[PDB]
């Protein structure tokens, strides 16, 4: 049962974590000038709000 | 007040890079070499680097309403000017191939370095404004220089159009903190002040996005990988380099000098933009394969990192020289990162086993990827520990704790690209060496101010402004 | 006598209205127009915080934002037309090429 | 003195929102000739006198060119204004305009939530501009010269045929 | 005072007056005189013949350079507009700021003209021989 090392795979999982966010922040990057523009706007209204709220 | 003599002593930089940038618009206009502007504008630079000693036998002085010169100045000027001088010599074997015009290349170049020193001596919002616009207009020309090819024209109007719109942002925060406090200077924004008022918040928060669009923080950092790889690579040195540490400069003088840096809600929002700009850019660059698109990600991680010791300056007295260190070292690294990347794409038509035909810049380049992840016997690494004390020194767990993952990350993808210089893959002109020796004496300095600091400690600490 | 508040406000939605001309339009030139929109705008906002304080920082203020205006406008219509000439059309969507 | 200035604001916001939202390039351009001329009328209301000079002079020739530029590629007939009326479908604007719509309420409660005296508005004349700005602004001058002449550099860079 | 709303009334009575006085010839030249009717009045004059494709067709005009010049020239000139106005105010130290400026302005023209911008003519039309 323990031939496979399972502590390793348990502190392996972060490695996996770390993975699956880049590769799923790779997704924003599609390159497209009004989506960067969208999320600068996105970003402003973000930074105003949490300014706001404190 | 009028200008006085000793002024005119203490603006010898602007004055030499204007005037240089005067010969060589007349000396273009009066015959097309591209040898001799070239040579204009590293002579130009360098007088100006060599004036820098004058400067600093003058003194500090508050040489405008909107400019003023001290160690800082003095400190972010010659940074600006080594990563222009390093643009120029890298930029020449590049050039070469260029079947197009060669000559405004450093005309550009020289007028970009002005906007920096422009943003080094800023004491005033107008100052700020003009220095920030300065660097990006040549930027814009830059960065489009080869048109003919796609990517350099996609990078060119990515960065136009995002530039465009993040000026507009800056500007309309500096309209709303101007009808909030009444004065432009950097010493007086709320001195009237109850130091939260929702206005002068808001427009510091339009010139945060501004900036941190300019500085590539998250979540204005998109633009990056595109006109990092977009750009021509002499281009991509100079936008890593030259614009992150004339505009961090800026930052910190408008963050130090002005008494809204002690108010809370700006500090926790930074501190959110730091943590997000760490860890997105570290885990961006994971599965990179294109070199650019990866020291894109690596200059939002290393920005968040100089977030994190910016935050920590209103409490510790420490955190501007951690600043200057880590700005050192930061410089150096990717002058020879992206040295070796414009010697490998000179000259300009149209990495894996780069050790068994080119060796020297195989070294230099696994010295620099070493020097970025924070490795000790690395100027990196005296970068990182100085923006890890400063950290720890005002009780910043949650940064710290992004700044030491992320520098796993880090340490992952660049150790990749190390060892994948050594695998196994399936010039002859003085400029092509004097751009070899650039990136050597780059990584021999890392490496030595990486196993001895301590001369680079001092030269930064008395680099010292008024407190 | 006139309200500060209300100078700005006209200035936010000009302003606002910049960026909305800037993300929901596709076509490049219409992008340069918002750009204008919203560097006005700020000028706008510029020239309101001056008068209200009486000031001449204000208009020299907007003498810069129009000055880097009339500079960007003349940059990216260069760019736009380069675009125009190795494209044949002002698509900007399709400047896509880089990603990842 | 508040009528003048409520509705030069008026127009300048409505023929900002005609201009966003049209397909005709040259029906485009004359709304933002109307607003700019609203915004010169906005800064006339207001005492600077100077700055709505600048924006008709400076600008009536900043448009002139867009209609150059307008006339030199956009002009098709109806196949321009159709593939533009593709481009823009109810989602599409529908998108954006609930954040510029948050952005705004966001902006107006941080302009409401601050004090106000009114503005007096006393004139400016041009006289003190220039003293101002060949005053105390000598860099902001010489530096935005060096910069206009930097964007010079790069149009000429770009905009040649070959 | 009295003078100064005197003077913003006539001057919004001519504005007035004015555009009434074209709006109204306008209307004059509009409603009176009979119609035409043809088989071809309504098809653009071409010198008699009918036209090739349309006049919508794009044209690309070569002084665009020239125009995106302009644009710069044109604030470069506000700039002198607001100096030449407080000229002796501003004193020796400023005709040595406007100085400067207007030489890298004649630098940026000589720039300009040497490169060869602003020069689009064709080659046949350049007056040669
Ligand atoms: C629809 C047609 C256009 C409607 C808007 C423009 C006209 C509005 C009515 C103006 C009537 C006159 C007026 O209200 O003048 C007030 C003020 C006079 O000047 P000032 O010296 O500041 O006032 C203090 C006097 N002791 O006036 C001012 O300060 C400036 C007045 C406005 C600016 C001049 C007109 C601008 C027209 C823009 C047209 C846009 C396209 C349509
Ligand atoms: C072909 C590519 C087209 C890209 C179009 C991009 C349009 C972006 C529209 C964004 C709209 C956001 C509305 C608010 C969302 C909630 C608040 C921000 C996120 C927390
Ligand atoms: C399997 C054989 C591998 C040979 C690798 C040789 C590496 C030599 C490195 C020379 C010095 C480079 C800089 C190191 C820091
Ligand atoms: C992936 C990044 C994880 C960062 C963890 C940081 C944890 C900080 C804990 C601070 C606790 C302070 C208590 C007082």
């Amino acid at each position: 049962l323990l031939k496979r090392d399972p502590l390793n795979s348990m502190m392996n999982i972060p490695a996996v974590l770390s993975r699956f966010a880049g590769k799923g922040l790779l997704l924003s990057e599609n390159g497209y000038l009004r989506w960067y523009v969208a999320s600068m706007s996105i970003g402003a209204v973000v930074v105003l709000a949490l300014l706001m709220v404190l | 007040m009028t200008i006085t003599p000793q002024n005119l002593i203490a603006l010898l930089p602007l004055l030499i890079v204007g005037l240089t940038v005067v010969v060589v618009m007349l000396s273009i206009a009066w015959r097309r070499n591209h040898f001799l502007n070239a040579t204009l504008s590293v002579i130009g630079l360098n007088a100006a680097l060599v004036s820098l000693w004058f400067v600093g036998q003058a003194g500090a002085m508050d040489v405008t309403p909107l400019m003023r010169v001290d160690g800082f100045a003095m400190l972010y000027t010659g940074l600006v000017l080594l990563a222009s001088l390093a643009t120029c010599t890298f930029a020449y074997p590049w050039l070469e191939g260029y079947n197009d015009n060669k000559d405004e290349f450093y005309l550009l170049v020289l007028i970009a370095a002005l906007g920096g020193i422009l943003l080094a001596n800023a004491n005033h919002l107008a100052s700020l404004f003009l220095g920030i616009e300065l660097i990006s207009l040549p930027l814009f020309g830059l960065v489009g220089y080869a048109f003919r090819q796609k990517r350099s024209l996609e990078a060119s109007i990515k960065y136009t159009i995002l530039s465009a719109a993040a000026s507009s942002f800056l500007l309309f925060g500096m309209a709303l903190v101007y009808a909030q406090s009444g004065d432009l200077s950097f010493v007086a924004l709320g001195k009237n002040l109850m130091l939260n008022e929702p206005l002068l918040l808001a427009g510091f928060g339009l010139m945060i996005v501004g900036l941190g669009f300019k500085l590539s923080l998250v979540p204005f950092h998109l633009w990056t990988p595109d006109v990092y790889q977009g750009a021509p690579a002499p281009v991509s040195t100079f936008l890593a380099t030259a614009s992150k540490i004339a505009i961090f400069g800026v930052v910190m003088r408008l963050f130090l000098y002005a008494p809204v840096g002690d108010s809370e809600a700006i500090r926790v929002v930074l501190a959110i933009i730091a943590f997000a700009s760490i860890i997105f850019g570290n885990l961006m660059a994971l599965s990179q394969t294109n070199i650019k698109r990866l020291l894109g990600y690596s200059s939002i991680s290393h920005l968040g990192y100089l977030l994190v010791a910016l935050i920590a300056l209103q409490t510790g007295e420490m955190s501007m020289e951690a600043v200057g260190v880590y700005l050192a070292g930061y410089l150096f690294s990717s002058l020879g990162a992206f040295g070796v990347v414009s010697l490998m794409s000179s000259p300009y038509r149209g990495y894996r086993g780069l050790f068994w035909h080119r060796p020297i810049l195989a070294a230099v380049m696994t010295v620099m990827m070493l020097s970025l992840a924070g490795i000790p016997m690395t100027l990196g690494f005296i970068g990182k520990f100085y923006v890890l004390a400063v950290g720890v020194q005002a009780h910043l767990w949650w940064l710290v704790g992004a700044v030491v993952v992320g520098s796993a990350i880090g340490l992952y993808y660049y150790l990749r690209v190390a060892v994948s210089l050594y695998l196994h893959a399936p010039p002859s002109n003085w400029q092509y060496s004097a751009g070899g020796i650039v990136v050597l004496i780059s990584a021999l300095l890392v490496l030595v101010l990486g196993v001895w600091p301590q001369p680079l400690i001092s030269i930064v600490r008395l680099a010292m402004p008024l407190m | 006598m006139i309200p500060l508040q209300h100078g700005l406000i006209l200035a936010a939605i000009l302003f606002v209205l910049g960026l909305t001309g800037l993300v929901i339009r596709r076509n490049l030139l219409f992008m340069l127009i918002g750009l204008e929109i919203m560097i006005n705008a700020s000028a706008l906002a510029f020239v309101v915080a001056g008068s209200y304080w009486g000031q001449t920082d204000g208009q020299v203020m907007y003498i810069l934002a129009i000055s880097l205006a009339a500079a960007e406008a003349s940059i990216g219509l260069a760019l736009l037309l380069q675009l125009h000439r190795r494209r044949q059309n002002l698509n900007i969507d399709s400047v896509s090429e880089m990603r990842g | 003195m508040e009528f003048a200035f409520y509705i030069c604001g008026l127009i300048a916001i409505l023929a900002t929102l005609r201009v966003i939202t049209h397909t005709n390039p040259v029906h485009a351009l004359l709304y933002l000739i109307i607003s700019l001329l609203a915004i010169s009328g906005v800064f006339f209301s207001l005492g600077a006198y100077f700055a709505g000079a600048l924006e008709i002079i400076v600008y009536a020739g900043a448009i002139m060119v867009l209609f150059v530029f307008v006339v030199m590629m956009l002009n098709l007939g109806g196949s321009e204004i159709e593939q533009e009326r593709q481009w823009l479908k109810p989602q599409v604007w529908i998108g954006p305009a609930i954040l510029s719509a948050i952005m705004l309420v966001v902006i107006v409660y941080a302009i409401l939530g601050v004090n106000d005296q009114g503005i007096d508005g006393t004139p400016i004349s041009a006289k003190a501009v220039g003293i101002t700005l060949f005053g105390p602004y000598v860099l902001a001058v010489e530096l935005a010269s060096m910069l206009l002449l930097a964007g010079l550099v790069v149009a000429f860079h770009v905009g040649r045929e070959e | 005072s009295t003078e100064v709303i005197a003077h913003h009334w006539a001057f919004a009575i001519f504005l007035i007056v004015a555009i009434g006085l074209c709006c109204l010839m306008l209307v004059g030249g509009w409603f009176l005189g009979g119609r035409a009717r043809a088989r071809s009045k309504n098809v653009p004059f071409e010198s008699g013949i009918d036209s090739v494709g349309s006049a919508r067709l794009r044209l690309s005009a070569k002084f665009y350079l020239v125009a995106m010049f302009f644009v710069i020239f044109d604030v470069e000139a506000l700039y002198l507009f607001a100096w030449s106005t407080s000229i002796r105010e501003s004193g020796w130290v400023g005709f040595v700021e406007a100085a400067i400026f207007i030489f890298v302005l004649l630098a940026g023209l000589v720039y300009l003209v040497r490169i060869g911008a602003l020069d689009w003519t064709p080659a046949r039309s350049r007056r040669e021989r």
